[PDB]
């Protein structure tokens, strides 16, 4: 034999796969560099043929079990083919799930937000909403884009995601998994390897523990950014509260990088930009690639395959034909390595060259492994490798030695704090976001979070873990998580968290080999053959051995440790604590940007109606908002002589309780930024209080508008 | 019921003291601030009135909480 | 020839008479657009209740689904209900009558009126 | 109403429906939706337009813009 016939199948598969796969990879590379309808069909056909082959082999794998298999190599490859996935679900179920996926992706990709002033002007996310959330500093404009994004695509994705979760859970359970979240946590789980065995739930425990270790550093980062956000947005951020979600520098606040502009530690101190020296030395995309190649050779990692140089898009085509410019370390397989990108003579492109070629290094290293064992130890291994490469190249020492940076250059501690803070905005900033998103999804898939509490717990977790508060209350009709790409396009996120830890562990380990005597933040692992050896140990390993063992191959550990990440930001941390000496460090999970104008309203029924008391449902709540809108309209048309078309939707109700207590704040008919002041609202309430009581058969005693005192 | 937004009529004479401590455990910081009077029926009886108060303060009040108050 | 009275929506239209001064006399508020807005909202509330209770169907009826016509100084008008986002889907008068019947008290309460003053022509107390 | 991502303008999409579509529901949708989306956006503008146009013609020695 069974184990022998299993090996026989895998061997046959590997040989055939390599060629069939080559076609698919090559075909795509050709189109990616050609972008021709002819090539579209070519890659499409190749993909179908390749995918079909894999499917057929999956069935063959099933025949041979894994228990009687003793050899790990064969066992691993067999498991990697035997995986049934959505095939376990019925044709109808699979087709529906596929439709859900397509619809969700289409909504996200083609969803438009029309400007309230002019409906004819409608912005998509990527081109318009992104240039606002990344560039626009107008509180109102930022709020508009943020709220509208969740008020349109997010709402459409709400029902889709719900069904998606159900079908995904079915598939995972049918594939012998606790939930779809457990299905995802299978990636790190390791079995039958003594002293390397890993568990899906163990991943959760590890991530949570490590998150607690970074908690304090993030707290200081939040406190510092909070102060700066307060200056950028006066009367919009409380010094003890959370951070409005629409002011985090992007649509979802995933990175704080854009906040760097307003949070720069030392404005006078700029950042090293060799993009000019490169041009002065007549640097080229090819030049920077050769420099990346030399960087690897300096640490012993081999030179780029001559063939790679022959077949690699290392610049913009800028001809009759066009090509995808996205940096990509292509591995066509059967000893074929390539890189597609429209790179230029820019410091970023220089660092990107090191990053992309670093991936190629990993690909080449595990290229000797079995077809199914040619991949990063885990999902967060390959990207981490790329990251450390770019980091070492970014080091001023590297630029100075390569001539990009002046030998006479002096790196001021202030400039270093500037560098470190900018990195913290991209790294420490995404750690809570990534943790909280995966925690929420995991809970949702395992049923910890009921559908009626999805949005409820989403914003509770956001206020607590991330210290971020919603600028406007979002009920379960909203699907803010789905409004993010990875959620809407069914992707895991814990990869990013684990990658960040791995990257710093790898860098620090390589620094130890490099015998670096400076801060890890400015550690340059270039010219470190020994460090290259450690990296290579896991590089060549591929997926043949467990990721925990691969960690030992470089970092010399089994589980991920955030200590190296903390060590890297230790200088910044000290500075942050110094800056946050006077300021409050923390946040209030109770602070809301709309709490000030929020009127709490207790509805008493058994006290007044008693017997035959109507039950307060969503329709009762519908009537209430409509009643408030009515009062606002009357008040404006009479007191201010302004016929304003107030609507129940302008009535932003929040904190609904079984006591029938809630807080509501009226806003402008079509301007979320324009929230009607509590004073004016109280005047409207008093004017129609009788009528409101009539609508619910209640009275001032039963219908308590806290603050609105009956006379 | 107010300080803890309990559903109106969830807490009664049958379940006051157990929901005092329960809610205390649930949120003590948000329970301590609550103020409770010593509502004991027995004391209300030992609460004697001085002077002419039995006719002009005890009977006259009790009459107002009895239908046909004016006749009474 | 043609008659300038037939409408494609007259069939499911409910005529409504409103008698504020009959039930209020003094302190009788003037029926304005705001009162009309409130009315459409009240009807939407009823439709929702009826559907969620009788049909167990959570249909999100809004004041916009309540299509009012022939508004007169008598405070008489003709309304019909449509599906939440389907102009073609007109809720049949039968269902609407049942929805009204169910919440008639509530509607009367909202306008401090009564079956007599709030004449829902075709709906009657028993 | 089903798919918010598919938005037809008048020149080709709405006109082909009103010229070809023989579906009472589809035709009613196009007709009503056109007046409900664009017709409302023109109401306030048309009002101002009328006022200014009359002024101009009156100042050009005319009873109204109609005259
Ligand atoms: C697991 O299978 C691999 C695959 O054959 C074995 O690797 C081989 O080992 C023999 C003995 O040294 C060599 O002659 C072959 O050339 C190797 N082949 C390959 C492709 O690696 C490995 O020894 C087996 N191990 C166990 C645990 O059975
Ligand atoms: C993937 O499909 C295979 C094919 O059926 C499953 O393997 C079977 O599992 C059941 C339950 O243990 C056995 O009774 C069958 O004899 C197995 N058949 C074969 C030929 O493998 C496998 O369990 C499925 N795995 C998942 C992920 O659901
Ligand atoms: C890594 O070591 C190489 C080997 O010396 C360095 O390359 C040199 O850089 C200096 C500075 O420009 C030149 O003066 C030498 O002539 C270069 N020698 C060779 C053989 O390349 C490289 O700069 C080092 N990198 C770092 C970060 O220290
Ligand atoms: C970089 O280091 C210098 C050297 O200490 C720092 O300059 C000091 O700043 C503090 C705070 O204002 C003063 O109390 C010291 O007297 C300064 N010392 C000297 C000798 O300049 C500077 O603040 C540091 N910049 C950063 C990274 O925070
Ligand atoms: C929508 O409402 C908001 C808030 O009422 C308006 O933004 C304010 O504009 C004034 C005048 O420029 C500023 O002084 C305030 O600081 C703004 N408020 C905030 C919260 O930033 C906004 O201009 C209105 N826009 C529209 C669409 O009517
Ligand atoms: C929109 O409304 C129209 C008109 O009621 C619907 O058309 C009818 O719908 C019912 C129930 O679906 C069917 O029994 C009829 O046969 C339909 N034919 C007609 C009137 O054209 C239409 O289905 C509704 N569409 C949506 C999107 O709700
Ligand atoms: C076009 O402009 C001329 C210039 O003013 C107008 O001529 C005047 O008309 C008024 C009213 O008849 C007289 O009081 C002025 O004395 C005229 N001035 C001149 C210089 O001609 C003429 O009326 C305008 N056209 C129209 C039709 O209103
Ligand atoms: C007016 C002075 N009198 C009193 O206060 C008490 C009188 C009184 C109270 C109840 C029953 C009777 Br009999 C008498």
């Amino acid at each position: 034999t069974i184990e022998e016939q299993a090996k026989t199948f895998l061997d046959k598969f590997n040989h055939e796969a390599e060629d069939l796969f080559y076609q698919s990879s090559l075909a795509s590379w050709n189109y990616n560099t050609n972008i021709t309808e002819e090539n579209v069909q070519n890659m499409n056909n190749a993909g179908d043929k390749w995918s079909a082959f894999l499917k057929e082999q999956s069935t063959l794998a099933q025949m041979y079990p894994l228990q009687e298999i003793q050899n790990l190599t064969v066992k691993l490859q067999l498991q990697a083919l035997q995986q049934n996935g959505s095939s376990v679900l019925s044709e109808d179920k699979s087709k529906r799930l596929n439709t859900i996926l397509n619809t969700m992706s289409t909504i996200y990709s083609t969803g438009k937000v029309c400007n309230p002033d002019n409906p004819q002007e409608c912005l998509l996310l990527e081109p318009g909403l992104n240039e606002i959330m990344a560039n626009s500093l107008d509180y109102n404009e930022r709020l508009w884009a943020w709220e509208s994004w969740r008020s349109e695509v997010g709402k459409q994705l709400r029902p889709l995601y719900e069904e998606y979760v159900v079908l995904k859970n079915e598939m995972a359970r049918a594939n012998h998994y606790e939930d779809y979240g457990d299905y995802w946590r299978g990636d790190y789980e390791v079995n039958g390897v003594d002293g390397y065995d890993y568990s899906r739930g163990q991943l959760i425990e590890d991530v949570e523990h490590t998150f607690e270790e970074i908690k304090p550093l993030y707290e200081h980062l939040h406190a510092y950014v909070r102060a700066k956000l307060m200056n950028a947005y006066p009367s919009y951020i409380s010094p003890i509260g959370c951070l409005p979600a629409h002011l985090l520098g992007d649509m979802w606040g995933r990175f704080w990088t854009n906040l760097y502009s307003l949070t720069v530690p030392f404005g006078q101190k700029p950042n090293i930009d060799v993009t000019d020296a490169m041009v002065d030395q007549a640097w080229d995309a090819q030049r920077i690639f050769k420099e990346a190649e030399k960087f690897f050779v300096s640490v012993g990692l081999p030179n780029m395959t001559q063939g790679f140089w022959e077949n690699s898009m290392l610049t913009d085509p800028g001809n009759v034909q066009k090509a995808v410019c996205h940096p990509t370390a292509w591995d066509l397989g059967k000893g074929d390595f390539r890189i597609l990108m429209c790179t230029k003579v820019t410091m970023d492109d220089f660092l990107t060259a090191h990053h992309e070629m670093g991936h190629i290094q990993y690909d080449m290293a595990y290229a000797a492994q079995p077809f199914l064992l040619r991949n990063g130890a885990n999902e967060g291994f390959h990207e981490a490798v790329g990251e450390i490469m770019s980091l070492s190249a970014a080091t001023p020492k590297h630029l100075k030695s390569i001539g990009l940076l002046s030998p006479d250059f002096q790196e001021d501690n202030e400039t270093e704090i500037n560098f470190l803070l900018k990195q913290a905005l991209t790294i420490v900033g995404t750690l809570p976001f990534t943790y909280m998103l995966e925690k929420w999804r995991w809970m949702v898939f395992k049923g910890e979070i009921p559908k009626d509490q999805w949005m409820k717990k989403w914003w509770e977790m956001k206020r607590e873990i991330v210290g971020v508060v919603e600028p406007v209350p979002h009920d379960e009709t909203y699907c803010d998580p789905a409004s993010l790409f990875h959620v809407s396009n069914d992707y895991s996120f814990i990869r990013y968290y684990t990658r960040t830890l791995y990257q710093f562990q790898f860098q620090e380990a390589l620094c130890q080999a490099a015998k670096h005597e400076g801060p890890l933040h400015k550690c340059d692992i270039s010219n470190s053959t020994e460090a290259g050896q450690k990296l290579f140990n896991m590089l060549r390993l591929g997926k043949s051995e467990p990721w925990t063992l691969a960690l030992e191959n470089v970092v010399g550990a089994k589980n991920m440790n955030v200590r190296p990440l903390l060590n890297y930001f230790e200088p910044l941390f000290t500075w942050l604590k110094d800056q946050n000496k006077n300021s409050f460090v923390g946040w209030s999970t109770d602070w809301s940007p709309y709490a000030d104008q929020s009127i709490k309203v207790r509805i008493s029924l058994k006290s007044a109606l008693g017997d035959k008391a109507y039950e307060w449902n969503d329709n009762e709540m519908y009537l209430f908002r409509s009643s408030v809108a009515y009062a606002m309209r009357q008040y404006f048309l009479k007191v201010k002589n302004q016929m304003i078309l107030f609507g129940e939707e302008d009535v932003r109700v929040a904190n609904l309780k079984p006591r029938i207590s809630f807080n509501f704040f009226v806003t402008a008919p079509k301007n979320v930024s324009d929230i009607i002041p509590r004073t004016e609202v109280e005047k409207a309430i008093r004017m129609s209080r009788s009528r409101i009581n009539d609508a619910f058969r209640l009275n001032d005693n039963s219908l308590e508008f806290l603050g609105i005192q009956p006379t | 019921i107010n300080g803890f937004d309990l559903p109106e009529g969830n807490v009664t004479q049958e379940n006051f003291v157990d929901m005092q401590q329960r809610c205390n455990a649930s949120d003590p910081a948000a329970y301590a601030q609550l103020v409770f009077q010593t509502c004991d029926i027995n004391a209300f009886l030992s609460e004697a009135v001085e002077g002419t108060g039995l006719a002009f303060i005890v009977f006259t009040e009790a009459i107002t909480k009895m239908p046909l108050s004016p006749l009474w």
